[PDB]
């Protein structure tokens, strides 16, 4: 078939990892020298084709810059969510900029260090708030609220 | 296509003792004019009363929603029945009130033997029941198994290809797509 010779040559493109040209593109895959597989490339919009020389673009997302991943961040406002497949493969370690982000300029959800942590990609504003003490944190947690209208007569009896 | 063939012919009903009936599973009737009796082959000749002088709305049918062939046979004229060296009869039928059945049976062996046979005894069985690779070349079979249809299982194709697993899950995460819902669940495409 000549659709394993598609694919393949988009797995292949995708193992270069940089634009070359159509010829020597022809030349790597020795026996893949067909012309409906470039042209079913010309099709595809997943690895974008530049008609100038030979060029191979790969999109999931071009994010790789801390603000590209801001304005990622925005456009899932009072929508859904992506996941960390797609920008740990547009770029290289974006744990370390997760990192690097201190205070809600990068959030996820630290589930276990032994499995690549399945990441979350969404935005606020502050959420760091480290700093309360985890004292505090136990003598909140300790608190045990009125239940009923028990808490606005507690509260009118303190004065606020 | 029911018919009704004649029905003129007259036909009587005879009530049978058992053992003469069960035989019959030839004689002759001597008709006296009100007394009529059957002189059987060598044996007992029988008078047969008329038990039923009177007897219509009976009649006789033959067969050949589901309809099957029907005949009619013919009229039903006289009921009757047949009445009875008698002392031998007699004592056939005191004799069939002796009919026993087989008592338990008592093993009379050593006990041991059987109490061995119990247990564990070191004998099973002895009786039958209840016992009841490259991956360019795996992805060109994979492509022609879509040639012959696109939509399967990856555990059909599992039972397809017939080789180790983890390289045909490899192979089936590069080039197909598996669809997880619709009615092509579970199946790449």
């Amino acid at each position: 078939h000549d659709s394993s010779k598609l694919l393949w040559a988009t797995e292949y493109i995708q193992k270069k990892g940089k634009p070359v040209l159509v010829n020597e593109l022809l030349d790597y895959l020795s026996m893949k020298k067909d012309d409906k597989v470039i042209e079913l490339l010309k099709k595809l919009d997943r690895i974008e084709f530049d008609p100038k020389k030979g060029t191979f673009k790969y999109l999931t997302y071009d994010v790789h810059s801390p603000s590209e991943l801001l304005k990622l961040l925005r456009s899932q406002v009072t929508f859904k969510g992506i996941s960390c497949k797609d920008l740990k493969d547009g770029w290289p370690q974006c744990d370390e900029t997760i990192n690097q982000l201190e205070e809600d300029s990068k959030i996820l959800v630290l589930r276990t260090k032994k499995d690549k942590t399945p990441r979350y990609v969404w935005y606020n504003s502050g959420g760091n708030l480290k700093c309360i003490d985890e004292e505090f944190v136990k003598m909140w947690e300790n608190v045990q609220l009125p239940q009923f209208a028990e808490l606005p007569r507690k509260l009118q009896d303190l004065g606020l | 296509d029911l018919d009704l063939e004649r029905s003129n012919r007259q036909v009587w009903l005879v009530r049978l003792p058992m053992f003469l009936a069960e035989k019959w599973r030839l004689g002759k009737i001597r008709i006296n004019k009100s007394k009529i009796t059957l002189l059987l082959n060598e044996p007992h000749e029988y008078d047969l009363e008329l038990t039923k002088k009177v007897v219509e709305n009976e009649y006789v049918f033959t067969e050949q929603t589901i309809p099957k062939k029907t005949a009619i046979v013919g009229t039903v004229c006289h009921e009757c029945q047949v009445m009875p060296y008698h002392k031998i009869v007699e004592q056939r039928r005191n004799i069939v009130k002796l009919n026993n059945k087989e008592r338990i049976t008592t093993l009379d062996e050593t006990v041991g033997v059987t109490m061995s046979h119990t247990g564990m005894s070191m004998r099973s069985d002895n009786s039958n029941f209840l016992k009841v690779m490259p991956k360019k070349e795996i992805l060109d079979y994979l492509f022609k198994l879509f040639d012959e249809y696109d939509y399967w299982s990856l555990k059909g194709l599992k039972e397809r290809t017939r080789q180790p697993e983890a390289h045909l899950k490899e192979c089936l995460d590069k080039v197909a797509t598996l669809v997880k819902k619709g009615p092509y669940a579970f199946k790449y495409t």
